[PDB]
């Protein structure tokens, strides 16, 4: 086979799948196979994209004997995989050794679950790949306006609070005061009114907040970047922050938020999100007034 | 039981009303392996179902008359329990998809496709067999299939012809689409002559003594039955029990009540031709329709009763038949029958006046 | 073993007779790989289904057929959801790898075929949801629409599908195929027979094959070793005998309403089909030289109206009586 | 890869310079792109006129390589209900364009199959996010579109393809496929096209397949008529002459012989006789009324099936009786 | 690439710039200057200034309180029974310190597409909180709003925009944009507009982009004459040979679908003048039979020619 990967820590590939479901529960999922690792990419409405990566170090054997091409792309349905690996996971306490396989274009995606007695073999049909390219929804790495490093538990609690208060729309405030103060907040529009969640300036929750003038080099103080986001897209990372040790937030002047989630080796999750128009330009001033309040 | 079922021919050699048809059925049943799909058409009550059962008895042997009713359940697009009785035999199945309405497409697409997908392998028998290999499905009243159940059958009985065969009973095979008639062997069943009906009634009154005064009373029933053996055998039993098992030459022939009401309506139309008479005719038509009598038969009997009036000239009758044809075409392509059934009567009274 | 209509179904494209304008085009696609979207339309029993079943076999083989063919007919649901999900996902599917035996024996084109037989029964919305499905995935999935009435297929779908008209199979283009089946089954027929069968079966070879099989099943049941005559074929095809038709036209010529009504009443009991007696009256009246131009012009429209009313599923007795009364007053 | 494609998909235009027939629409949309201000567009016309080929080429011209992330194409093959409009279209229009090409483009192909609730909900998405997104509506039937949606769209009508455009495209197809076409065959193809390029390409592919040798052989009118199964221009005239001049037996014989010569159907003969009688100088005004009315009923009855010989005799009798009025 | 279309670029921002319906716009100005806005329902054909009137009235009535005193809900937003019961109820319950005579405004655009349950809950919503917030329904067909809701509102019906208001607005836009025109070109633009400002602006924009000079030839080579006016001309012909000529040349070879011609013919016949009712009903019957034939699959030119022949037959008799 052109690709073969074997593992026993199936909980890793199970949490990786559980991080993909938020981005739609029945659609196509793109799998990129290269020598470095196995990555799943999912895009919803051309406004948000998630890219997890399973490194070769998470597998004992990672052959990838494909030589004609450096990387292999396949498109399969996520509902087939989720409906499959659910009933397989009935006796997950058994010592199962998952074996991923792909023999090239036109061949199915094989997922063998052997228990040293039973060798379940599931072949997933591969579909044609759509026109949209996942490299369009990426931040420009020379235009970063703010770069915040936050813990996983605090961000997960903030997202769960925003979910419980409804949060139809969300705002992100990032200002670095001149003296020593760093301000990072998640302001929300909801049924309640205008609610704000303030991450502490202490270095255990907010390890590093750095605001630039749209070039990721010139650190300035007294100016805040504000990102208007739809919480439907912003809640897609909530299931990924649940297993996150640290979360890296980066945004450019083009209105793209790149959420970087690293879990502990482990799965590397990259979620890119687009920012709304904000055609009304009074909520911006009200955000400024609220933060100064 | 009734004399129609008690004195029913249960074999191909017991048929005694058409001999050029019985020989063709024997030719078909001589080699049953290559029996094609059959479509028996002819007047009602001629004995088409009796001949189908006799052919099945000749093919699969006795026991095809051992009928049991297995109640089925179906679900359409919007969840709704639709029920269809399936009279079944160890060698054949009888279904009436018209009894379930416009949703006979789901019955044809599920029950018939599931039956046609089962190979009926039984014990080994993977090579062939005269019986028990292929299956016979009888679709009674094939005319009332709503042009969509007839589309789901074209490939069903063509692709699965090895494990299923269809024998559908119908009358006046006009509403049957051309592709269905193309895949099938057309079998015409003519009505018995008055002599043959009289002979059958003579056999019935010989086996059961009704004390026949004259052989003419059996001929009068045959002429009043218009070729319907079941109707003739029903009137025989009616005038038998209503005359203490003693038929006289003066015994009146008992006709169905709706036919008498249609004749009364015809006489009312001939006598009175006005708007209020039209409203009374609408009430009579509504009463007739409340008894689940099909509207095409109401129009047919009304027309052929109006054409029997001796006080109507040829110009009136030639217009009555034209209006009957026009409103029959309108009724076929329609939703509510009262509009056409009232328009025909209104035009008839507007022409006779 | 099996009915002759299923025993003599064309297995390859060289067994499909009388349709060369489409089979010649389809055979060229075996060497090439540019099969277009196809719309097979024509009279019933002309060979539209057999042609696509033979083309599919000759293109893929029995092993690759199960993976490269999706066939949907009127026997399964083909609503808006089915078209937008199942057909779209099958078109979006990747072309399966042909085996070494498949690639060494069969052409194995790099696409799959979706066969939508009886496409005239599909709604206008399910057909509308197919246009971009065929256009977007045309390089990986081909479509074959089979129908009898091309008017029931929407114009946007008919434009995207190459139209192949299957001609009616008459006695001039199906006589060799019928003679072949007669010879292999050892059927003895008189001269003139096997042409009367194709004349009664107007443009339908399936009905003619079934008619010949039914004639043979009586011929070997009689056990006299005599050739099948045209009289028996007409008797078992439902054709009204000429004496009865002459009686009908003689009753019509008199013009008395009551005698024609009584004759039609005693004729409907014999079980004859109205579409057959109307057709026979058409041949009797149009080809006869004893009628003027006006009579033929009127009766052509009368027969057309009667046939159109009969095709809609109406009472045969009323339509036949009205037609004969109208001819009696012409 | 593109050589194993049907000719209707292999010769799809990729640039606006390859779209023929529609000159006024192209010369307007090109200036709209050049100024950079593209309004909300509505493309209307018969099938196979080049609406989708125009809008995809236009989007490629505007967006270049960013067509994937900047164009949302929804058609009849995808669900476009009220929830789809309220979620997918609205979040595509509301979000930013990563400062790539200024404004977004939403192409609603086959919008005539769209429900009225969705078309009514799309009205406040078209005029609210018009600064960052533009909507293009492709339709073949304008009666299924709400009047407000028609009001907020600039309507461009795609006319049926003229003969010159068909000839210019046929020349390119012949050059690419190394095919030879006689002028009479080209005339036959254009008259049978009825202003559709897809039909032209489908007939040309079948004509090339019909030729025993694709090169060194020319596709004549006979090849086209044999492939598409249409009556020759002489058969229709012979049938009409037999009906109009000969008696009822000779006309019936001539129609049947002509039909059995090449397996000709009755519907194409009916259409040909209608087209020939259209340019006839009738002088009674009842000959035309009777002819059109009777031939339309015969044409409608053929669409539902029935006896073919009876319908042919009905055509003959209808023509003969309608021409009795004229003299 | 950042230039807005002239429809949105020249959308009025004050009530004085809204041409047409002079009395209703004057009354809206009195409402704006006074403050005591009642509940109102604005109805009319699309593109005559119904939305740009309600929005301008809300702006001129609130000003600096427009951000928190106006709740705009439309068909693109979910307007079920829950949104009315929660979002609209909380907006109505909200206490905002507005000037004297000034009230909060709930602009329910496209109120004709709202569900019946939401409309029924709106009854209680306006009944409980009529002293603080006022509702401004804007629709195209006022009967789609339930009668209990209309009883609490002042119905304002917007008529069709005349050929003079359209010319005035077109001249203002031309002066602002500095485009070249002549009188017949503007007359053709107004004629093709058919009482539509949005369509007139779109046609003028298309003509300027395509050619630059707004004359009749350049307008008519990119914009088409209204097909109802061609169907009316075809159906009102005296003898058949030119009605067939019109149906062929101006409707068939131009690209209009047969079903579109049939559907337009019905609406033309329903409003055709100088024709007897017996003639009109027979024409409607023939158009309906033709519509059935088109819908059953036979969308051919012969079926339209037969319909015109039958119409002429019934006309001459
Ligand atoms: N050209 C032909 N050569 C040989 N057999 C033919 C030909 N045309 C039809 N047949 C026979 O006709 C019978 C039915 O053919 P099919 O193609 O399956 O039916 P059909 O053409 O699809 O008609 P439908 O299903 O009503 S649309 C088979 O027994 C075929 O062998
Ligand atoms: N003007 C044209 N120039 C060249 N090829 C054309 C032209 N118009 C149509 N075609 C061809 O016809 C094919 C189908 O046309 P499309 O533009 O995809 O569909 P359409 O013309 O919009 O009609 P509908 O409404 O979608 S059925 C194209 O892929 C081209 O190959
Ligand atoms: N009286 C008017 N004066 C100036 N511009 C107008 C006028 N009426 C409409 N418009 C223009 O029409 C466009 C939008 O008008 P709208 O008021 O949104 O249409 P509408 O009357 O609300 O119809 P619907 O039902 O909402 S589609 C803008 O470009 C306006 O400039
Ligand atoms: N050859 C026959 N001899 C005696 N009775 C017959 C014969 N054929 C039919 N019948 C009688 O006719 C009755 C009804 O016939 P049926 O099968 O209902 O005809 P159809 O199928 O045309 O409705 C049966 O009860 C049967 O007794
Ligand atoms: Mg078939
Ligand atoms: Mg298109
Ligand atoms: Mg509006």
């Amino acid at each position: 086979n052109k690709f073969s990967a074997s593992t026993v820590h199936l909980e890793h590939i199970t949490t990786a799948l559980s991080c993909l479901t938020p981005f739609g529960s029945k659609d196509d999922v793109l799998i990129f196979i290269d020598a470095d690792g196995l990555s799943f990419v999912r895009e919803n409405n051309h406004v948000i994209k998630i890219q997890l990566l399973l490194s070769r170090e998470l597998f004992m054997s990672y052959s990838y004997r494909n030589e004609t091409e450096d990387h292999m792309k396949l498109c399969v349905k996520i509902n087939h995989i989720l409906d499959s690996v659910s009933v397989m996971n009935r006796n997950s306490d058994d010592i199962v050794e998952c074996t991923l396989s792909y023999d090239g274009h036109g061949s199915p995606f094989v997922l063998i679950f052997e228990d040293s007695f039973i060798s379940e073999r599931v072949e997933y049909s591969t579909y044609l790949i759509k026109d949209f390219d996942t490299n369009g929804l990426e931040l420009d790495r020379e235009r970063i306006s703010f770069e915040a490093i936050i813990k996983g538990e605090a961000l997960h609690s903030a997202l769960k609070d925003l979910k419980e208060i409804g949060c139809k729309e969300c705002y992100v405030y990032a200002k670095t005061e001149a003296n020593d103060e760093n301000v990072f907040a998640l302001i929300s529009k909801s049924q309640l009114g205008f609610s704000k969640i303030k991450l502490p300036s202490n270095r255990s929750i907010l390890e590093k907040l750095q605001v630039f003038d749209g070039d990721s080099t010139t650190v300035i103080d007294g100016f805040a970047v504000i990102g208007f986001f739809d919480f439907t897209s912003f809640d897609k990372i909530r299931k990924s922050t649940k297993i996150a040790s640290k979360v890296l937030f980066r945004m450019d002047v083009h209105g793209v938020l790149s959420v970087n989630i690293l879990s502990q080796p482990g799965i590397v999750i990259e979620v890119c999100m687009l920012e709304k128009e904000s055609i009304d330009e009074a909520a911006q001033t009200e955000i400024e007034l609220l933060m100064e309040t | 039981s009734l004399w129609v079922d008690k004195y029913r021919p249960k074999s191909l050699n017991a048929l005694s009303h058409n001999e050029e048809l019985t020989n063709f059925l024997k030719s078909l049943s001589d080699q049953p392996r290559d029996l094609p799909h059959l479509l028996l058409y002819g007047p009602n009550g001629t004995g088409k179902k009796t001949r189908c059962m006799a052919l099945l008895e000749s093919i699969f042997g006795p026991g095809v008359y051992r009928l049991k009713i297995d109640v089925r359940q179906f679900v359409t697009a919007s969840n709704r329990k639709l029920e269809l009785n399936v009279v079944s035999s160890p060698y054949h199945l009888e279904i009436t998809p018209s009894d379930m309405g416009n949703n006979d497409r789901i019955v044809i697409q599920e029950l018939l496709k599931e039956v046609a997908q089962m190979e009926q392998v039984d014990f080994q028998d993977s090579k062939d067999g005269l019986a028990h290999r292929y299956k016979c499905v009888i679709i009674n009243e094939a005319n009332s299939l709503t042009k969509d159940a007839q589309a789901a059958l074209r490939r069903t009985m063509e692709k699965y012809s090895k494990n299923i065969r269809l024998i559908m009973v119908c009358d006046s095979m006009s509403p049957i689409i051309a592709p269905i008639k193309s895949r099938c062997l057309l079998i015409r069943c003519p009505a018995p002559s008055d002599s043959e009906i009289s002979t059958i009634l003579s056999d019935v009154v010989t086996n059961e003594r009704i004390q026949l005064e004259t052989k003419d009373i059996l001929k009068r029933i045959a002429q009043a039955s218009n070729g319907n053996l079941r109707v003739s055998l029903l009137m025989l039993e009616s005038m038998a029990l209503n005359n203490e098992l003693a038929l006289k030459s003066s015994s009146p022939i008992i006709k169905p009540d709706w036919i008498i009401v249609i004749h009364k309506l015809t006489r009312k139309i001939v006598k009175e031709r006005s708007v209020n008479s039209l409203i009374e005719c609408r009430a009579v038509l509504y009463d007739l329709l409340a008894h689940c009598i099909p509207a095409n038969i109401i129009l047919k009997e009304l027309t052929f009763s109006l054409l029997d009036v001796e006080t109507l000239n040829t110009t009136n009758k030639s217009s009555i038949i034209e209006y009957s044809s026009v409103f029959d075409e309108r009724l076929s392509l329609g939703n509510k029958a009262i509009f056409h059934l009232e328009g025909f009567i209104a035009k008839v009274m507007c022409c006779l006046d | 073993q099996q009915p002759w209509v299923e025993k003599y179904r064309p297995k390859n494209l060289d067994e499909v007779t009388a349709q060369d304008h489409a089979v010649t085009v389809l055979k060229k696609t075996l060497k090439s790989a540019n099969l277009p979207h196809m719309l097979f339309y024509g009279p019933p029993g002309t060979g539209k289904t057999s042609t696509i079943l033979a083309l599919t076999k000759e293109l893929y083989g029995p092993d690759l057929m199960k993976s490269r063919i999706l066939e949907l007919n009127a026997s399964d649901e083909r609503g808006i959801s089915i078209v937008r999900e199942k057909v779209k996902n099958f078109a979006r599917l990747t072309v399966s790898k042909p085996s070494k035996h498949d690639l060494e024996n069969y052409p194995c084109p790099p696409y799959k075929i979706i066969i939508l037989d009886e496409a005239d029964s599909m709604t206008a919305d399910a057909q509308s949801a197919l246009r971009r499905t065929m256009e977007t995935y045309s390089g990986v999935t081909r479509f074959c629409l089979i129908c009898n009435y091309v008017t029931r297929i929407i114009d946007p779908l008919a434009s995207r599908c190459s139209k192949f008209r299957f001609k009616a199979l008459d006695a001039s283009n199906a006589i060799d195929r019928l003679r072949f089946i007669s010879e292999q089954e050892n059927v003895k027929c008189d001269d003139g027979v096997l042409e009367r069968i194709l004349d009664i079966s107007a443009g339908d070879l399936r009905r003619g094959i079934t008619l010949l099989q039914s004639a043979s099943k009586g011929a070997q049941y009689l056990g006299d070793g005599k050739n099948i005559t045209s009289t028996q074929v007409e008797e078992l095809a439902g054709v009204v005998p000429h004496d009865i038709l002459i009686e009908i036209v003689e009753k019509v010529k008199s013009g008395d309403f009551d005698e024609i009504k009584k004759y039609v009443n005693t004729f409907m009991k014999s079980g004859w089909s109205a579409a057959s007696v109307v057709n026979q009256l058409h041949e009797y009246y149009i080809t006869n030289d004893n009628f003027d131009t006006n009579f033929k012009n009127q009766i052509s429209w009368l027969l057309f109206t009667t046939d159109s009313r009969l095709n809609n599923g109406t009472n045969e007795h009323i339509q036949l009586l009205n037609l004969l009364v109208k001819i009696s007053q012409l | 890869s593109k050589e194993n494609l049907p000719w209707v998909e292999k010769y799809r235009p990729e640039t606006l310079d390859e779209v023929y027939g529609q000159n006024e629409v192209i010369t307007t949309v090109r200036k709209f792109v050049d100024e950079g201000k593209l309004p909300h567009l509505l493309f209307y016309g018969p099938p196979g006129t080049g609406k989708t080929s125009t809008i995809v080429a236009l989007a490629r011209e505007i967006y270049g390589k960013n067509y994937s992330n900047m164009v949302l194409e929804l058609n009849a093959s995808d669900d476009r209900g009220i929830d789809v409009v309220r979620n997918q279209i609205k979040d595509f229009a509301s979000t930013r364009q990563i400062f790539s090409k200024g404004f977004k483009l939403i192409i609603l192909d086959e919008a005539d199959a769209m429900t009225n609730a969705a078309q009514n909900a799309l009205r406040r998405v078209i005029e609210r996010y018009t600064k960052n997104t533009r909507f293009c509506v492709l339709a073949n039937y304008a009666h299924k579109l709400t009047p407000a949606l028609l009001s907020r769209c600039t309507r461009f009508r795609f006319q049926p393809l003229p003969q010159e455009a068909i000839e210019r495209r046929i020349a390119n197809v012949l050059v690419h496929e190394k095919l030879k076409l006689s002028p009479n065959a080209e005339k036959a193809l254009i008259e049978l096209s009825n202003g559709d390029m897809r039909r032209v390409l489908n007939v040309l592919q079948s004509c090339k397949a019909t030729l025993d040798n694709p090169d060194e052989d020319e596709i004549s009118d006979d090849v086209i008529y044999e492939c598409c199964g249409a009556p020759r221009p002489s058969d229709l005239k012979a049938v009409l002459k037999s009906i109009l001049e000969d008696d009822w037996g000779t006309a019936h014989y001539t129609l049947n012989k002509v039909r059995s010569a090449k397996g000709l159907a009755l519907i194409d003969l009916i259409e040909g006789i209608v087209k020939i009688l259209e340019d006839y100088e009738l002088q009674n005004e009842e000959t035309r009324v009777h002819l059109l009315t009777k031939l339309a009923d015969i044409e409608y009855s053929i669409s539902k099936g029935g006896n073919d010989q009876i319908q042919g005799s009905a055509v003959i009798g209808a023509i003969k009786a309608s021409f009795e009025n004229e003299t | 690439s950042l230039q807005l279309p002239w429809v949105e670029k020249y959308r009025p921002q004050v009530l004085s710039d809204i041409v047409g319906n002079k009395e209703t716009i004057d009354r809206l100005q009195q409402i704006a200057k006074d403050g005591n806005m009642p509940h109102m329902i604005i109805s009319g054909m699309p593109g005559i200034g119904k939305t740009t009137s309600v929005h301008c009235l809300a702006h001129e009535l609130l000003g600096r309180s427009y951000a928190d005193g106006v709740l705009e809900l439309n068909a693109s937003d979910d307007r079920g029974i829950d949104v009315v019961r929660n979002q609209i109820k909380h907006f109505a319950q909200k206490k905002l310190h507005l000037p004297p005579g000034k009230h909060k405004i709930v602009i329910l655009d496209e109120a004709d597409s709202m569900t019946a349950g939401a409309q029924q809950a709106l009854r209680r919503t306006m009944e409980l909180y009529s002293n603080s917030t006022r509702f401004a329904f804007a629709c195209n067909q006022s009967n789609k709003i339930i009668e209990p809701l209309q009883s609490r509102c002042a119905i304002l019906r917007y008529s069709k925009l005349s050929d003079e208001d359209v010319l005035k607005r077109l001249l203002q836009i031309i002066k602002l944009e500095d485009v070249k025109y002549t009188n017949d070109g503007l007359e053709a633009i107004i004629f093709t507009a058919e009482g539509d400002m949005r369509q007139a602006i779109n046609n003028l924009q298309s003509t300027v982009a395509g050619h630059g000079l707004v004359n009749a030839d350049n307008v008519f080579k990119i914009v088409d004459s209204p097909h109802p006016l061609i169907v009316k001309k075809m159906l009102l012909a005296s003898n058949l040979e030119d009605s067939i000529q019109i149906l062929r040349t101006d409707l068939w070879k131009k690209g209009y679908s047969s079903i579109d011609i049939v559907t337009t013919s019905f609406r033309v016949t329903k409003n055709l003048a100088q024709v007897k009712e017996s003639v009109r009903l027979e024409m409607i019957k023939e158009i309906g039979l033709t519509h059935m034939r088109i819908l059953e699959g036979v969308g051919t030119y012969l079926q339209l020619a037969s319909m015109l022949a039958k119409i002429h037959k019934l006309n001459n008799k």
